[PDB]
RNA sequence: UUCUCCCCGAAAUGCAUUUAGGUGCAGCGUUGCGUGGUUCUUGUUGGAGGUAGAGCACUGGAUGGUCUAGGGGGCUUAUCGGCUUACCGAAAUCAGCCAAACUCCGAAUGCUGGCAAGUGUAGCGUGGCAGUGAGACGGCGGGUGAUAAGCUUCGUCGUCGAGAGGGAAACAGCCCAGAUCAUCAGCUAAGGCCCCUAAGUGGUGACUCAGUGGGAAAGGAUGUGGAGUUGCGUAGACAACCAGGAGGUUGGCUUGGAAGCAGCCAUCCUUGAAAGAGUGCGUAAUAGCUCACUGGUCAAGUGAUUCCGCGCCGAUAAUGUAGCG
RNA sequence: GUCGCCUCCUAAAGGGUAACGGAGGCGCCCAAAGGUUCCCUCAGCCUGGUUGGUAAUCAGGUGGUGAGUGUAAGUGCACAA
RNA sequence: GUCACUCAACGGAUAAAAGGUACCCCGGGAUAACAGGCUGAUCUUGCCCGAGCGCUCAUAGCGACGGCAUGGUUUGGCACCUCGAUGUCGGCUCGUCGCAUCCUGGGGCUGGAGUCGGUCCCAAGGGUUGGGCUGUUCGCCCAUUAAAGCGGCACGCGAGCU
RNA sequence: UUUCCGGUGGCCAUAGUGGAAGGGAAACACCCGGUCCCAUUCCGAACCCGGUCGUUAAGCCUUCCAACGCUGAUGGUACUGCACGAGGGAUCGUGUGGGAGAGUAAGACGCUGCCGGAAU
């Protein structure tokens, strides 16, 4: 899970969700990427997950970058209440993403496994992915 | 090689002109140099495509009126999902005279199965001649395991192409398998 | 259930610049409430208690740089 | 000074309060109503403010 | 729910121009 | 809360309130008198800004690399000291990043002056009379709420309110358009022109075969039409049909059986025109059928991959077809 | 739970702008911490030095604002406020 | 000139004031309880990917971590009709609808030998018991049956009854 | 008039930071003293006074270096006023105006006014 050793404010606005991507739309890491067709709020369990499927299916050979972190606090309304009292204190954390962000990066692994582990990574994400490469 | 790529003037500017150019399948180009003011010109889309495929590509831009002019494309701006080429500087060249270029890194080595190798950077910097640029730079580590290092100081480079870049940074890494 | 612990907000206090340059002024009329001097008083214009800047005399306001402080002149008129 | 000539084609209803001070500036009253103006920045400003509203010849 | 989908999409025809009230 | 017509014509906001469905003052209406372009629109010429966007200079957050002060664990053995530093690792630096309460930057707009033109007859002062101070929806920019509500709370524009006519099947708030009356004249707007229903079963060129049109997701798929990149190919390509379709070698940790199909592995050598210590079926376990390849009659195109247009599936409530009126 | 006042964000680059929206403060203190005049520059880092160690005090270099500001926060202030 | 107010509910009803009402009495759907409406967090029913389990073997049967939806019968959120009354829980009676099928009918795959099953595809024609406890719905139990289905209809049905 | 230099402003890094070399005619400066006016929360270090000996070592000044820092287009892109359009929806696109930030090419080892001195 990643979550932040601490955040300036617990309790923030909504992250943006409108516009292409402002920065990291180049591999910068690895050999392969996924890069995010869609923009969305990735959550640190949906990061996970993808993670677990890239690194299980790579085994042994090369390294994973992950380069969104979530470090965006989203609060929860007490449940069953009615509207107002204050707002809901954090219960998830989210990377805001849009098109065209490389979400993780691939290295030291041939074309076709790499295709593979980034498909079995990419379906465990909430918006649409494609896999990208170096021009080769 | 020289990718000869015909262009036509380009006088109308802004985003809507622009807009226009690309929906006629063209590019938008702005060439500048030393010793002319900038020309702003118009390339074939599918041409300018194919000429980009490479890096450090040396194009002859042919306008029907002008006489021919070397250049090299300094800044790509491509779309970012698709892969259409947005935008082309082309910084002139002369024959005689050196040129500062960015080229490519790979690695082909092959070192002990438990340990891998990555590359730490994309592009670097050279100093190069026109005729000669050279289509990558090969680091070669076989065997080579552990927390060896390699920067950027003791590379075999090709002839005439100098080192421009700070020599104190590493471009390779090889190490043990991901714990 | 629960309770906002927030809720307190100051009263509005209509800072900013009252007068903008070439706007011909009176002599003691205000052309910036500020805090702090984000302005500082420059050629016939001065500074008050609370950093307020006000004209010395009559003319148009202009603002402007003096040294390393940007400032406010009220240049006489012709 | 190509003297331009400015009809009104579109209603001023529901339009922004802007643009219907800018067809009266122009002199124009209704739907089909024209006026010509002298080939003046000021009034080719007040004819593309309002240029979906109407249409322009010289 | 039926009935709501069908309010939302009414705003779709033609002469609406993309609008509808009560969206 | 009772007759008429003529002209104008709101508000549902702000502040305060033993106040919150009341009221006062202000805002918005009207009207008498006064003052007259002072208002408004556009252009042009100045002004302050810190939003959008962007950036990492500061403050926080953050991914990887280089290097390192210092902590952990052990050792010869500890008073040091060395062997580690293969674990952790502050900070420093390189690269890619993030921010409503970050900013080295920084718009468009808006606001406010000067000038010029245009302009409804606008603006202002001062008196008489008010009503209103429950708003609604829609576009754009936000907060609450779950990326919710025909939700709630703001900013701004529009409409309804208080607005008829035409379109949207019907349908306050959407689109066009503001009804002084008459007209058995014409041109148009939005929207339409097979019939209901006025006007084209219009002309030309493409695409679809799903009744898609005339609702929907992740995702799945030799649907179909088109445009690129790239591999093989009459030195004969891919599919089909005839022979070598196997040696040492039952290569290994297994597992009474992994000899080719339990899994993981250094992932070779050979009679040789030819083959992989092994891809499917078979299979207690071995056999075997048959795949990649080599020659033959034939033989003109075949195999990937990217994108685009229109389609398919996913698809799924209860009176009756019933998601083109 | 709140009720008056102050600072910041929401607040859409003038001003204003709501919610039981997000953060904090105030109901003082100071006869100097007011007035005026004159002079001075910090924090951090590095090195040398008795107690003394990371950090009391001294010396040299570097350091422009990251120190400070009676008190929240913002705007300012090193020409120093 | 100055002083006296936690008049702090801070534009400050009095110098001076707490509660009960199911014994209660005299505008609002501006505002709650039932039902309808919107939404769909929750609920429900599916699906995508396939780690792994199944002696071997992802997919007979399964299905971590994640992702996308349906329905609108749950608990809620909103407060849009109704407070010059929209009677409400359960049962009885009378039904009618859907299919997300409990039985009977047809089929594919099986880790389907047979008898039996599991699972998901068609399929709503007919059928789908009687009792003990409890106001119940629900549920546990008894004896059966081919089976003892799940839901909608103002949680169908009080100008039909209790 | 000009050249060099000493003061005094304006712009406030295109000016600074760093390096290398060179120069002092008048001026500046370090420098030498502390008796005197005056001073150090101790110290003639500094402030102040008397000299101008010695010295260009530093300040100062002239020149060279783009090295760090600073300045920085054109074109494109983001964004956006107004007018529209698309999607089941987060959201997206176009017309017509305006138009960054970053980056690239590049500039840059300061510009300028008044007073004075020496020589001309
Ligand atoms: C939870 C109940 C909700 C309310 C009940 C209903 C209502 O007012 N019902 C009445 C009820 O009273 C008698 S029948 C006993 C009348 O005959 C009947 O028409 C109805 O008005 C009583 C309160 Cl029961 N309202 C319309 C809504
Ligand atoms: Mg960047
Ligand atoms: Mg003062
Ligand atoms: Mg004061
Ligand atoms: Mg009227
Ligand atoms: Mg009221
Ligand atoms: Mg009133
Ligand atoms: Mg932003
Ligand atoms: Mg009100
Ligand atoms: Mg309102
Ligand atoms: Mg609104
Ligand atoms: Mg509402
Ligand atoms: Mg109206
Ligand atoms: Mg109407
Ligand atoms: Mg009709
Ligand atoms: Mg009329
Ligand atoms: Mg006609
Ligand atoms: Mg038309
Ligand atoms: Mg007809
Ligand atoms: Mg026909
Ligand atoms: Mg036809
Ligand atoms: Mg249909
Ligand atoms: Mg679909
Ligand atoms: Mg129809
Ligand atoms: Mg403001
Ligand atoms: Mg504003
Ligand atoms: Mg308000
Ligand atoms: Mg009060
Ligand atoms: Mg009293
Ligand atoms: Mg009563
Ligand atoms: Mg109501
Ligand atoms: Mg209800
Ligand atoms: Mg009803
Ligand atoms: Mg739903
Ligand atoms: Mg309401
Ligand atoms: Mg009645
Ligand atoms: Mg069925
Ligand atoms: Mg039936
Ligand atoms: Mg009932
Ligand atoms: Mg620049
Ligand atoms: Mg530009
Ligand atoms: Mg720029």
């Amino acid at each position: 899970m990643l979550i932040p050793r601490r955040v300036k404010y617990r309790k923030q606005h909504h992250p943006k969700r409108t516009g292409a991507a402002k920065g990291g739309t180049q591999l910068a890491f690895g050999d392969y990427g996924i890069q995010a067709t869609e923009g969305g709020y990735l959550t640190n369990r949906q990061i996970e997950a993808a993670r677990i499927a890239m690194t299980r299916y790579i085994k042994r050979g090369g390294k994973v970058w992950i380069n969104v972190y979530p470090d965006r606090p989203m609060t929860k309304h007490p449940a069953e209440s009615r509207m107002g009292s204050g707002k809901g204190t954090p219960e998830w954390w989210i990377a805001n993403i849009k098109p065209g962000r490389v979400l993780f990066e691939l290295s030291g692994v041939p074309e076709d496994v790499a295709r593979e582990a980034m498909r079995l990574a990419i379906h465990k994400l909430p918006m649409k992915a494609r896999f990208i490469s170096r021009e080769g | 090689d020289i990718i000869h790529l015909k262009a036509e003037q380009r006088t109308e500017f802004g985003k809507g002109a622009a807009r226009r150019i690309r929906r006629d399948d063209k590019v938008p180009a702005v060439m500048y140099g030393h010793d002319h003011d900038p020309i702003h010109v118009t390339l074939d889309g599918h041409a300018t495509l194919l000429a980009l495929r490479t890096e450090n590509p040396l194009l002859s831009i042919e306008i029907e009126g002008q006489k021919p002019m070397l250049a090299l494309p300094k800044d790509v701006q491509r779309d970012v999902l698709k892969g259409f080429v947005r935008h082309v500087d082309l910084l002139t060249v002369r024959r005689g005279e050196k040129v500062d270029v960015n080229v490519a890194l790979r690695i082909t080595g092959e070192s002990a199965p438990g340990t891998i190798a990555m590359t730490e950077f994309n592009e670097i910097e050279v100093q190069a001649d026109l005729l000669n640029i050279p289509e990558v730079i090969e680091i070669d580590v076989t065997g080579l395991e552990a927390g060896t290092t390699i920067y950027l100081g003791d590379l075999k480079l090709p002839e005439g192409t100098s080192l421009l870049g700070d020599a104190e940074d590493v471009a390779a890494t090889v190490a043990f398998p991901e714990t | 259930a629960s309770s906002s612990r927030n809720g307190r907000d100051s009263n509005a206090q209509r800072l900013g610049v009252k007068r903008f340059g070439g706007q011909l002024v009176n002599a003691g009329e205000i052309i910036v409430r500020q805090r702090g001097t984000h302005f500082h008083p420059g050629d016939g214009v001065g500074r008050g208690g609370d950093d307020t800047l006000f004209a010395l005399r009559d003319g148009n306001v202009e603002f402007g740089t003096r040294r390393g402080r940007r400032v406010v002149n009220v240049t006489p008129v012709e | 000074m190509s003297k331009l000539k400015i009809t009104q084609i579109k209603s001023g209803i529901a339009t922004k309060p802007n643009h219907r001070e800018t067809l009266r500036s122009l002199g124009l009253k209704r739907i089909g109503d024209t006026v010509i103006k002298e080939d003046r920045p000021e009034f080719r400003g007040m004819v593309r403010t309002v240029r979906h509203l109407v249409t322009m010849e010289e | 729910g039926k009935t709501g989908r069908k309010r939302r999409a009414r705003r779709k025809k033609g002469a609406n121009h993309g609008k509808r009230p009560n969206a």
